[PDB]
RNA sequence: UUUAAUUCGAAGCAACGCGAAGAACCUUACCAGGCCUUGACAUGCUAGGGAACCCGGGUGAAAGCCUGGGGUGCCCCGCGAGGGGAGCCCUAGCACAGGUGCUGCAUGGCCGUCGUCAGCUCGUGCCGUGAGGUGUUGGGUUAAGUCCCGCAACGAGCGCAACCCCCGCCGUUAGUUGCCAGCGGUUCGGCCGGGCACUCUAACGGGACUGCCCGCGAAAGCGGGAGGAAGGAGGGGACGACGUCUGGUCAGCAUGGCCCUUACGGCCUGGGCGACACACGUGCUACAAUGCCCACUACAAAGCGAUGCCACCCGGCAACGGGGAGCUAAUCGCAAAAAGGUGGGCCCAGUUCGGAUUGGGGUCUGCAACCCGACCCCUGAAGCCGGAAUCGCUAGUAAUCGCGGAUCAGCCAUGCCGCG
């Protein structure tokens, strides 16, 4: 855990903040799991790379503090 | 897997460095690599000269470097404008000034790495390696050895089975430490691969 | 024990430091 | 009063620099504190024998470090004159304090 | 503080907020492996119980 | 991928830490002592012909 | 005034001044028992003392630097009886009979490569 | 081993009996070189045989060790198909370290849960002819002799 | 087994904490996807431009693709127009590079291993039709084909041993940053004078040889004794015969041959090598009272460090953070050594044993700790000494206790190599 930032990149920040410059769609592929989650994100569905695919995450606030690959499982089947 | 390189068993005792100089932890990285430019270079210019060493002394961070070469004649040229460009080409890669001074080896039959580039150059031009290492062993007591050992690798006359064949006169007491047997190593790069030739010199005692 | 981080035996062991074993 | 420091990883060579920075120093007219051997640094290299897959057996090597002090006690402009140009050094460094 | 049940309570709750939309951390706790990155091929003994020896294996007979 | 990544180790890019050690004549990344910038067997081949001053085979 | 004797002993040096008087022992500065506080093998160190009788005749001034507290002791074992032996060579046909003045040349032995140190091997296995 | 006897350890003796014997034991009370809580734990129990009697702890001790020394063993030896245990006499040497270590194994199966109590209240009983250490004594004559028809073996 | 991938090799001993002396990205050889092609790298030829260099603009996850600028030192026609010019850099074309793709029965080099086992040979002589034998079968003795005796053999070589390093006793040289015995002074720590005596440091030497004594023996040797710090090879290293194993390694490197050429080459972002129903090897921590906790108090050695070791303050329960000396380091620092000793607490309990697992809240490294880092601060699993079996060690050894280092930003090190 860092303590000085929130790590979260900026290509990533951008295509989410301009798109609340009243809010569109969200066709936003993105490979930065490395990205924390963003207060008021709540709504984008955001389809983050797994290594093979991109699977969308449906984003909420109760899911806040956490990085994107959280809910995007690398490995298939235990 | 055996037998220790009769030079680095040797070192402190009867045998000495190739590399005298002194730096601290910050410095050797750099000067061992120019060290290792140095040495490569003249490592194959160098070749027809038949070079046995290349010591390589540093003082006041400037180099001097004796080529111990078997053929002076050669890194020479006529008036010397060989040895001309040999003290550019080093100092063009290194980005210093550097002393190319040369050295007759007195008796190349005594020199451990001439004796086997001898024998690794007359096998690259297909000659019987028994004989040829047997030849090299006379040559060398010949010359006055106490004692020489000489070794041929494995695809010899190109065989698919590797080999290795060996010969030798006199004492090579490896085991010995005060004895101050030279050692030399040279590569057969052939039609059929790489044969590698070993010659031990034993020279005298204390 | 060793494996007990929260002792000074643990803490030498891990080769750390804290309110189990303080810096001098 | 001057302190001259070698360092050196050849003993035999270092000494010899040490006799020969006194000899010539005492010749100067300087008194001079003997050439006091301070304790040897190692530095130790272990390594594997073989390239490949054999991790017991395996060899070690070092790179001692020796150092010798050297104090000459009061000093001459001859003194400083015969160091600062009359040297021997091959594989051996001197530096110097005060 | 709380402490004894109003902690108990506060623990599950955290683990089942943990499912949400499914973090890796909230499988795992799903799938009874260990969650902090530790090796399962030989241990996790503790978040399994003990060894379930489902078997069979040798090598090739002719 | 070997002769490429001997030169991708030399230049030095984004974020320091991505560089890494990497042998001087052997190209290999492993077991390279950062004193003489040398892998382990680069180190061993050239120490027993007395080519790296000073180091000598050891024993105590 | 002043005997001496140099005692070592597995890393232990022991800096040994024999006086003579009521017979206090000194060990870096504190006293004998309370530096060799607890130590029940600490009292092997006079015993060179007792074997010339002369155990309170003397007063013993011991710095002692490197080991532990057992190597020292030992150390100052033969410090005692080469300080001793010096002020009077004849405590020495009575002294040597016991092993008073041989240093005891017993050290660690080197970690070796490929052991786990020493001689105790990696555990070996074949299956 | 196989080239000669090999030569048995003079241990050095005991700082306050004097006695090689007791320095012995307190090497088998010893576990992972900590011989002073192993001299520590001898002394103690000493105290705790005045307490417990106006008698010599050394006398007592030296007793128990005679009590628990065996006679006679039986020693594995082999046919070559179906195995013997044979009976046969014990060294001198052999006795004192048997005595001596099963004394301490002996004592520290005890209940008592300081060591020194623990190797005092053994010493006593073995000296009284009856501890856990005498069992195994006994047991041992009484493996000879529950052995003594296959005594024809004796090597 | 699984996976998109879980790169690759090692396979009884002699594969399995092994290559790996450091996998988040890098590494990295694998997977996915996005990109590049005379190429990330080399040697050289042709040609319009450009010819060093350096800066932002779009589009991107990044590579990359597209972009627009600052702006020619140099050889030289020269007082200039203008104009030759070599480095050097981009565009296209030509040769070529690149391949951790295959083969360790095509190889070199290096290594393992039998085995530090006591062997393996040769020259001449002699024996035998010959392969071959003797020598080197025998008796004694040794750690040893070590030595003695004997003998159709007399010698020699590779090995053994010795010559090399460390440790143990002492001497000479040397006296600072190391030491402090006797002084003198003193803000106590050798702090100042002094001094190098002792300790050290480190360089050169001496010293052990069955030399001396007793016994046995034909001898070599053995048993014992004395002296000596040290004996009977003083204790450890380094050191590995002719050969064996179609041993290991084409993935350290080199290398013959085979194969790939807008891809089997090259760049990136992300994933993976960390997967887990299982099985095995090596370890660590344990199950406790010879113990455990807390306080206090000692006694090491070998290493490491000037973009690093960090004293000492302060804040913080703390990881750490702010300050901030000293140290090119026998100077200053890492540094607390731990076990030990002294106090006190626990009172036989799944516990004040044990610290797994899990929840939270912090710290630090780094572009970034989701997969996947370590550390700090507030749940308490199994485990009551382990079946068949199986390992290590003969003395400062085992056992136990800590310390340091390489790699390294950090670290998954409980590993390794060392030190006591
Ligand atoms: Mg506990
Ligand atoms: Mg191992
Ligand atoms: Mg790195
Ligand atoms: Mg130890
Ligand atoms: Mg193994
Ligand atoms: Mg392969
Ligand atoms: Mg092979
Ligand atoms: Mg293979
Ligand atoms: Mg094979
Ligand atoms: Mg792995
Ligand atoms: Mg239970
Ligand atoms: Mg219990």
């Amino acid at each position: 855990s860092l303590k000085k930032g929130v790590f979260v990149d900026d290509h990533l920040l951008e295509k989410v903040l301009e798109l609340n410059a009243k809010g569109e769609k969200r066709l936003i592929k993105t490979w930065s799991r490395r990205s924390t989650i963003v207060p008021e994100m709540v709504g984008h569905t955001i389809a983050v790379y797994n290594g093979k695919q991109h699977v969308p995450v449906y984003i909420t606030e109760n899911m806040v503090g956490h990085k994107l690959g959280e809910f995007a499982p690398t490995r298939t089947y235990r | 897997g055996n037998k220790i390189h009769p030079i680095g068993f040797r070192l402190g005792i009867t045998r000495d460095w190739e590399s005298r100089w002194y730096a601290g932890k910050k410095q050797y990285r750099h000067l061992l690599l120019e060290d290792q430019r140095i040495r490569g270079l003249l490592e194959k210019e160098l070749y027809s000269a038949g070079l046995a060493r290349v010591d390589i002394e540093r003082a006041a961070d400037n180099v001097a470097v004796t080529v111990h070469v078997a053929k002076p004649g050669v890194v020479i040229g006529r008036g010397g404008e060989r040895i001309r460009v040999l003290r550019e080409e080093l100092a063009k890669l290194t980005g210093k000034n550097v002393a190319l001074n040369v050295q007759e080896v007195q008796n190349p039959n005594l020199s451990a790495p001439l004796v086997a580039q001898r024998v690794a150059e007359q096998i690259e031009r297909r000659f019987a390696v028994r004989r040829a290492i047997k030849q090299a062993v006379q040559r060398v007591m010949e010359s006055g050895a106490k004692g020489a050992k000489v070794i041929v690798s494995g695809r010899i006359g190109g065989a698919e089975q590797a080999r290795t064949e060996w010969a030798a006169q006199g004492r090579v007491p490896l085991h010995t430490l005060r004895a101050n047997i030279d050692y030399g190593f040279a590569l057969a790069r052939t039609t059929y691969g790489v044969l590698g030739v070993k010659a031990y010199i034993f020279l005298g005692e204390v | 024990g060793k494996g007990d981080r929260r002792t000074r035996r643990g803490k030498i062991w891990r080769g750390t430091y804290g309110k189990y074993r303080p810096r001098k | 009063k001057i302190r001259i420091k070698l360092r050196g990883f050849d003993h035999k060579t270092l000494d010899a620099s040490a006799q020969k920075i006194v000899e010539a120093a005492r010749r100067s007219g300087a008194q001079v504190s003997g050439p006091i051997p301070l304790p040897t640094r190692v530095r130790r290299f272990t390594v594997i024998r073989g390239p490949f897959k054999h991790k017991d057996s395996r060899e070690h090597f070092e790179l001692r470090t020796h150092n010798r002090l050297v104090d000459i006690i009061n000093p001459n402009r001859k003194t400083i004159e015969q160091l600062m140009t009359l040297d021997l050094p091959t594989g051996v460094e001197i530096e110097i304090k005060t | 503080w709380k402490l004894e049940g109003e902690l108990r309570a506060e623990v599950a709750a955290n683990i089942k907020r943990l499912m949400d939309i499914g973090c890796y951390r909230g499988l795992r706790h799903r799938r009874g492996l260990p969650v902090r990155g530790q090796r399962t091929r030989t241990n996790a003994r503790t978040r399994k119980g003990p060894r379930k020896t489902v078997a069979g294996k040798k090598k090739a007979p002719r | 991928a070997r002769k490429a990544l001997i030169e991708k180790a030399k230049r030095t890019p984004k974020f320091k830490v991505r560089a890494y050690t990497r042998c001087v004549r052997c190209g290999r990344a492993r077991s390279v002592y950062r004193f003489f910038g040398l892998c382990r067997i680069c180190l061993r081949e050239l120490a027993h012909k007395g080519q790296l001053p000073g180091v000598r085979k050891a024993s105590w | 005034e002043q005997y001496y004797g140099t005692g070592r002993r597995k890393e232990a040096v022991a800096r040994v001044f024999l006086r003579p008087g009521n017979g206090k022992v000194t060990v870096n500065g504190q006293d004998f028992n309370e530096y060799f506080q607890g130590l029940v093998r600490a009292v092997a160190a006079l015993e060179p003392l007792r074997a010339v009788d002369a155990l309170g005749r003397f007063d013993a001034y011991i710095t002692v630097r490197g080991g532990g507290k057992s190597g020292q002791i030992d150390a100052i074992k033969l410090g005692i009886a080469r300080a001793l032996v010096q002020y009077n060579p004849d405590y020495r046909a009575k002294l040597k009979p016991l092993g008073f003045l041989t240093r005891d040349a017993r050290v660690v032995e080197r970690k070796k490569y490929g052991k786990h140190k020493a001689r105790r091997a990696p555990q070996y296995s074949k299956r | 081993a196989r080239r000669r006897r090999a030569e048995v350890r003079q241990l050095q003796p005991d700082l306050v009996y004097g006695d090689v014997l007791v320095t012995a034991f307190i090497n088998k009370i010893m576990r992972d070189g900590k011989k002073n809580l192993a001299a520590r734990i001898f002394y103690d129990a000493c105290k705790i045989i005045q307490e417990k009697t106006g008698q010599e702890p050394l006398k007592v001790f030296k007793q128990a060790v005679e009590n628990v020394k065996p006679r006679m063993e039986v020693r594995s030896r082999r046919v070559g198909g179906a195995n013997y245990q044979v009976p046969m006499e014990v060294s001198p040497r052999r006795q004192q370290s048997l005595a001596l270590r099963w004394l301490v194994q002996a004592a520290n199966q005890r209940p008592e849960r300081r060591a020194a109590v623990r190797i005092a209240h053994e010493l006593m009983d073995a000296a009284e002819g009856k501890g856990g250490a005498v069992k195994k004594k006994e047991d041992v004559e009484r493996m000879a002799e529950a052995n003594r028809a296959y005594a024809h073996y004796r090597w």
